[PDB]
RNA sequence: CCCCGCCGUUAGUUGCCAGCGGUUCGGCCGGGCACUCUAACGGGACUGCCCGCGAAAGCGGGAGGAAGGAGGGGACGACGUCUGGUCAGCAUGGCCCUUACGGCCUGGGCGACACACGUGCUACAAUGCCCACUACAAAGCGAUGCCACCCGGCAACGGGGAGCUAAUCGCAAAAAGGUGGGCCCAGUUCGGAUUGGGGUCUGCAACCCGACCCCAUGAAGCCGGAAUCGCUAGUAAUCGCGGAUCAGCCA
C-alpha cells in the first residue's frame, strides 16, 4: 500500500499489484521484486513493513512514475506540436501517427463514427 | 527367434517385434506409458492381444517413426495384429472380423486452389 | 522508435553547401530536394526551402528540431 | 512493356537496389519466376510447347 | 474459354520436349534464353524450308540442333553453302560450337505445324477460308491419318464481325492421352488484323 | 493471444524470437 | 440426402465402459477435435458421480439420458397460408442425439468453474428428473401438446 | 570407391544409362554395389491460368530431378578403360568424386 | 496419366535393444539389409466367387481380401452461351501524338480520410491465459546462401566460426499434446489496439512510407440487428510447418 505515490494496490500477488502503478508493468514488477528481494508470490496484505519500504525506496526512487510520467508524456507531445513536426500535425488532428492507413480502420484514434450521407443520384446504397 | 509385422496409419509406421513371455512393452527405447503418457486412447493399441487372450503371454519391442502419436497408436495395433498372425495363421478368423488386419487408407486430403483448405470454400457476398 | 545504427545519414551535397555557408553569412533560402537528409546542429539559424513535390517551403531551422528530418516539416498532402 | 523501359539492360544501374527482373521474353515486369527468367504467362506458354526440359504438368 | 494445350497435356507420354537437356538452377535460366534465340533465328531465316519442330539437345557444354523441315533443300543450299552460314550464325551467339542437322519431314500433310502454316499462308493470299480448311482436312485425311481438325478464328473474309470456321473428320479424341495428336498453330497477319489457325492431327492410338 | 508481441504464443505467430521466446 | 437413406455411422465403443452411448457423449463434449481432454473431462466427471453417490456412473449416466429423450416435438411446416408448428413423433435415433446435445449444452450453462463438475452435476440432476436439460424437454413436449390442433399435418 | 552421382530430368534415361555404367560384369569383373535409388527433388510452379484477374484459376507445373549413385570398389584402371566414347544419354549430367 | 491405400522383384555411406561384437552407451564403431524407408518395375479388383430379386443391364446382401462395385484425391471442361474479361503481359487492323500522348532525372503520389461495403486476422477467456519441463510430422528451401557451435547483449542482433553443391550439414522450434506450477471469474495474469521512449537490421536513402526488439502505455471488445457464408469424413473445426515473389517488407 502506497508503493508509488497514491498507488495502493492490495490483496493480489505483489507482482500483479505493482502493475496497478503507472510507469510499472509485468517487467518492472518482476525486476523491482528481484532487486529488492521480495518473493513475487506473497499477497500484498502479507508484507513486512520493512519490505514495503525497500519497495517504495526503490520503485519511487528509481523511475519516472505516475503523474510525473503523465506530465512528461503530455509535454513530450506538445513538444512536437509546437514545432511544425509531421507527427505533431497528426496529433493535432487526432489521426494515427505511426504511418497507419486512414481510409478505413482508424477508429481507435478517430473515435466513434461520424456518419454522413451516401449518394445523390446512383445505385441502391 | 521372434515374430514380426509392420503396420502403418496416416504417415506413421510401426515396427512390432513380439517375443514370448510376460507382457512388457517398450516403444522407442521407452516404457509404453513413458511414451504414450496419459493419452486416453493408448491402451487400444493392444486390443489384438486383449482379444486373442495374449495379455501376459507375449512381450513386445516396438519402434515407431512418423506422423503423430494417435496415428502411431493405430500403426502399432496393426503391427501387433500382423506379427500375431505370422505367429499363428489360425488366429485370423479370431482376429479378422474385428478388422484389426485392415490398414486405414484414410489420409489427409490435398489442398486445392481457390479453396481455403482442401474443401473449405471461401466466403462470398451479393447473391 | 527509428533507426540508422551508426552513420546518421545526411545528404552531403546539401552538407558541403551549408558548412560552406559558415565561412561567412547565412544565405536566405536554400533550395533542397533532399528532404531525405537528417538535421544536424550546424544547421540552426539558416532557412532551408525544402521541396514538397510541388513547392519549396521556408523551413526556419531552430534548435528544438536538431535531430529530425527535413521532410518532417514540408507537408506533402493538402487536406481540407 | 514500353521498349524504352528495357533500360533494365543497365548492367550499370547506378545504385544496386534499382535492379529489377522483367520477363526476358515479353518484358512483363510482374510475376517473373526467376528460375526461368520467364513471367507467369510466358512460363505457361513455353511449358505447353515442351520447350522447358523436364517440366511436366503437376498433379497429386 | 476452356480447352488445354494438347501437347502441353501429353508432354509426359506420346510427346516429348522440344529441347531436352538439363541444368542446375544457376544455368537453366540462360541455357533456355539462348535455346530460344536459336528457335527465333531459325524461324525467321528458315521460314520457306517449312520447319515443323526444332529439337535442341545439350550435353558436355555443346549444343545440337535438329531442324525438322519439309524440303531439306533450302537449308543445305549449294552442295552445303547455306547450312554453314547458319551453323556459323548460330555458333556466333552460342559461343559453344553448335551442331546443326536436318531431318526429312516426309509428309508435310501429317505434321500439324505445317498443315496450319499452310492454311494461314493461303489466308494472307486472300483464299476462301471455308474451302481452304475443308481441303486441308482432306489433304491430311488422305495422307494416312485416323482423324484431323482445323480451326480458323475470325475476321474470316475481312468480315467486320469475327467468326469461327471449323471442319474436321475422323476421330480427334482430345480428352484421351493414349492419343498422339500433333497440334500446330499458325498466325496469319492480314491487311485488316490477325487470324489464328490451329491444326489437329490424330494419328494412331497406343 | 497471438496478438501480444511479448508472449510465447505471440512470438511463434510472427515467426520471431526474443526475450519472451528465446532461440535456444 | 436426395438419393440414399444415409446410414448412421457406427462409432467405436467406450474404452472404460465399453459403451457406445459414452463415445457419442464424449464426442459432443469435444470441441476443435481435442478428443483427449474431452474424455479427460467425461471420465473426471464420472469419478465425481461416485464420490457423491454410491451408484456407479454408468447407470447414473444412462438414467440421465433417459429423462432427457423427448417423446414429441414440433417442427414448423410451410403451408398455403403461412407457418404451423406441427407436433411429430420423435424417431428413437433422434431422441439419442437430442438428449446428448441438450445435456452438454445445459452442462455448460451451469456456473461451476471446472468442466467435469458441470457435467457431473448436470448428469446427476438429469438422472434425478431436474436440472436444465430436463426442462428443454418437458419444455419441448409441451409445445407438441400445445399445438395438438395441428397434429394432422404430420409430414 | 569411385563415387558417381547421376541426375537428370528423365527417370527412364537415368536408370537405363546408369545400368550401362555397370560393365566389367554384374559382380564378376570388378564388384558393383547396385544403382542406388536416392530421392528426387521436385520444384513446383503454380500460375494463374489466364492473363488478367481470375485469381482462383491456376495450373500446377513441376520440374522433378532424379538422382542415382552406383559406387564401385576396386577402381582398377582396366575397367575404367571403358569410359571413353561409351555413352548415349543426352540430358543426363555426370558427377565424379573419390 | 498422376498421387494415396496392401504385396513382390530389384536397390543398400538413409534405416538396426531385428541378431552378434565393441561402447566415450551417441547407430557411436565393427558389422549386416532382414525391417522401416528411398524410387524404378510389377502383381492385385473382374460383380470373378456366394445366397436372394431380375428378361437383360443391374440391384440387395454374404465370403474371402489391404481394399468390393466409381476404394480415396488430382489432372482432364462437348456443340455452344454471356457482342463476358483482357489493346496494361504479349502479339494485332484502324485511329491519334511526333523539340511531345516519345525520353531522362530528382521530389511527391499510387499509403491521402467526414464516411460506406467486400475479404480476412486477433479477440471477448477456465474445454482458458501464463511459465517451466517433455514428446510425436509431412512437405519444402539453401553457396551474392542455410548458417551448427562459441562470445557480447534482457533482446532484435553484432563479432567469431565448423559442416553442407546437401536421404549425409543447416533453416528446425513443430504447435496443439503430455507432466508440474501460477492465475480464480475480474475488463482480469482475458484482449493487445493506441501512444510515449530507447534501440537492432536491410538498404545511397526508412519524414511522407519498412519490418523486428526492449520499456512504459493497456483502447474497443462479456459472443454480435435485419441479413448472411462454408462444410457430408481425415470433411468441418482446430494446431503448427514450408515455399514461390523478395535487399528489406507492411504476409
Ligand atoms: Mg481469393
Ligand atoms: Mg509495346
Ligand atoms: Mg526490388
Ligand atoms: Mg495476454
Ligand atoms: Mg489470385
Ligand atoms: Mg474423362
Ligand atoms: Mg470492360
Ligand atoms: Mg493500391
Ligand atoms: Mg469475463
Ligand atoms: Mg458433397
Ligand atoms: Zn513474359
Amino acid at each position: 500500500a502506497r508503493i508509488a505515490g497514491v498507488e495502493i494496490p492490495r490483496n493480489k500477488r505483489v507482482d500483479v499489484a505493482l502493475t496497478y502503478i503507472y510507469g510499472i508493468g509485468k517487467a518492472r514488477a518482476k525486476e523491482a521484486l528481484e532487486k529488492t528481494g521480495i518473493n513475487p508470490a506473497t499477497r500484498v496484505k502479507d508484507l513486512t513493513e520493512a519490505e514495503v519500504v525497500r519497495l517504495r525506496e526503490y520503485v519511487e526512487n528509481t523511475w519516472k512514475l505516475e503523474g510525473e510520467l503523465r506530465a512528461e508524456v503530455a509535454a513530450n507531445i506538445k513538444r512536437l506540436m509546437d514545432i511544425g513536426c509531421y507527427r505533431g500535425l497528426r496529433h493535432r488532428r487526432g489521426l494515427p501517427v505511426r504511418g497507419q492507413r486512414t481510409r478505413t480502420n482508424a477508429r481507435t484514434r478517430k473515435g466513434p463514427r461520424k456518419t454522413v450521407a451516401g449518394k445523390k443520384k446512383a445505385p441502391r446504397k | 527367434e521372434q515374430y514380426y509385422g509392420t503396420g502403418r496409419r496416416k504417415e506413421a509406421v510401426a515396427r512390432v517385434f513380439l517375443r514370448p513371455g510376460n507382457g512388457k512393452v517398450t516403444v522407442n527405447g521407452q516404457d509404453f506409458n513413458e511414451y504414450f503418457q496419459g493419452l486416453v486412447r493408448a491402451v487400444a493399441a493392444l486390443e489384438p492381444l486383449r482379444a486373442v487372450d495374449a495379455l501376459g503371454h507375449f512381450d513386445a519391442y516396438i519402434t515407431v517413426r512418423g506422423g503423430g502419436k494417435s496415428g502411431q497408436i493405430d500403426a502399432i495395433k496393426l503391427g501387433i495384429a500382423r506379427a500375431l498372425v505370422q505367429y499363428n495363421p489360425d488366429y485370423r478368423a479370431k482376429l479378422k472380423p474385428l478388422g484389426f488386419l485392415t490398414r486405414d487408407a484414410r489420409v489427409v486430403e490435398r489442398k486445392k486452389y481457390g479453396k481455403h483448405k482442401a474443401r473449405r470454400a471461401p466466403q462470398y457476398s451479393k447473391r | 522508435p527509428r533507426s540508422l545504427k551508426k552513420g546518421v545519414f545526411v545528404d552531403d551535397h546539401l552538407l558541403e553547401k551549408v558548412l560552406e555557408l559558415n565561412a561567412k553569412g547565412e544565405k536566405r533560402l536554400i533550395k533542397t530536394w533532399s528532404r531525405r537528409s537528417t538535421i544536424v546542429p550546424e544547421m540552426v539559424g539558416h532557412t532551408i526551402a525544402v521541396y514538397n513535390g510541388k513547392q519549396h517551403v521556408p523551413v526556419y531551422i531552430t534548435e528544438n528540431m536538431v535531430g529530425h528530418k527535413l521532410g518532417e516539416f514540408a507537408p506533402t498532402r493538402t487536406y481540407r | 512493356a514500353r521498349k524504352a523501359l528495357i533500360e533494365k539492360a543497365k548492367r550499370t544501374p547506378k545504385f544496386k537496389v534499382r535492379a529489377y527482373t522483367r520477363c526476358v521474353r515479353c518484358g512483363r515486369a510482374r510475376s517473373v519466376y526467376r528460375f526461368f527468367g520467364l513471367c507467369r504467362i510466358c512460363l505457361r506458354e513455353l511449358a505447353h510447347k515442351g520447350q522447358l526440359p523436364g517440366v511436366r504438368k503437376a498433379s497429386w | 474459354g476452356n480447352k488445354i494445350h494438347p501437347i502441353g497435356f501429353r508432354l509426359g507420354i506420346t510427346r516429348d520436349w522440344e529441347s531436352r537437356w538439363y541444368a542446375g538452377k544457376k544455368q537453366y535460366r540462360h541455357l533456355l534464353l539462348e535455346d530460344q534465340r536459336i528457335r527465333g533465328l531459325l524461324e525467321k531465316e528458315l521460314y520457306s524450308a517449312g520447319l515443323a519442330r526444332v529439337d535442341i539437345e545439350r550435353a558436355a557444354d555443346n549444343v545440337a540442333v535438329t531442324v525438322h523441315v519439309a524440303k531439306p533443300g533450302v537449308v543445305i543450299g549449294r552442295g552445303g553453302e547455306r547450312i554453314r552460314v547458319l551453323r556459323e550464325e548460330l555458333a556466333k551467339l552460342t559461343g559453344k560450337n553448335v551442331a546443326l542437322n536436318v531431318q526429312e519431314v516426309q509428309n508435310p500433310n501429317l505434321s500439324a505445324p505445317l498443315v496450319a502454316q499452310r492454311v494461314a499462308e493461303q489466308i494472307e493470299r486472300r483464299f476462301a477460308v471455308r474451302r481452304a480448311i475443308k481441303q486441308a482436312v482432306q489433304r491430311v485425311m488422305e495422307s494416312g491419318a485416323k482423324g484431323a481438325k482445323v480451326i480458323v478464328s475470325g475476321r474470316i473474309g475481312g468480315a467486320e464481325q469475327a467468326r469461327t470456321e471449323w471442319a474436321a473428320q475422323g476421330r480427334v479424341p482430345l480428352h484421351t492421352l493414349r492419343a498422339n495428336i500433333d497440334y500446330g498453330f499458325a498466325l496469319a497477319r492480314t491487311t485488316y488484323g490477325v487470324l489464328g489457325v490451329k491444326a489437329y492431327i490424330f494419328l494412331g492410338e497406343v | 493471444g497471438k496478438g501480444d508481441r511479448r508472449t510465447r504464443r505471440g512470438k511463434i505467430w510472427r515467426g520471431t524470437y526474443g526475450k519472451y521466446r528465446p532461440r535456444k | 440426402a436426395r438419393r440414399r437413406r444415409a446410414e448412421v455411422r457406427q462409432l467405436q465403443p467406450d474404452l472404460v465402459y465399453g459403451d457406445v452411448l459414452v463415445t457419442a457423449f464424449i464426442n459432443k463434449i469435444m470441441r476443435d477435435g481435442k478428443k483427449n481432454l474431452a474424455a479427460r473431462i467425461f471420465y473426471d466427471a464420472c469419478k465425481i458421480i461416485q464420490e457423491k453417490t454410491g451408484q456407479e456412473p454408468l447407470k447414473v449416466f444412462k438414467q440421465a439420458v433417459e429423462n432427457v429423450k423427448p417423446r414429441m416435438e414440433v417442427r414448423s411446416r410451410r403451408v398455403g397460408g403461412a407457418n404451423y408448428q406441427v407436433p411429430m413423433e420423435v424417431s428413437p435415433r433422434r431422441q439419442q442425439s437430442l438428449a446428448l446435445r441438450w445435456l452438454v449444452q445445459a452442462a455448460n450453462q451451469r456456473p461451476e468453474r471446472r468442466a467435469a463438475v458441470r457435467i457431473a452435476h448436470e448428469l446427476m440432476d438429469a438422472a434425478e428428473g431436474k436440472g436444465g436439460a430436463v426442462k428443454k424437454k418437458e419444455d419441448v413436449e409441451r409445445m407438441a401438446e400445445a399445438n395438438r390442433a395441428y397434429a394432422h399435418y404430420r409430414w | 570407391k569411385i563415387r558417381i552421382k547421376l541426375r537428370g530430368f528423365d527417370h527412364k534415361t537415368l536408370d537405363a544409362s546408369a545400368q550401362k555404367i555397370v560393365e566389367a560384369a554384374r559382380r564378376s569383373g570388378a564388384q558393383v554395389s547396385g544403382p542406388i535409388p536416392l530421392p528426387t527433388r521436385v520444384r513446383r510452379f503454380t500460375v494463374i491460368r489466364g492473363p488478367f484477374k481470375h485469381k482462383d484459376s491456376r495450373e500446377h507445373f513441376e520440374l522433378r530431378t532424379h538422382n542415382r549413385l552406383v559406387d564401385i570398389i576396386n577402381p582398377n584402371r582396366k575397367t575404367i578403360e571403358q569410359l571413353m566414347t561409351l555413352d548415349l544419354p543426352t540430358g543426363v549430367e555426370i558427377e565424379i568424386k573419390t
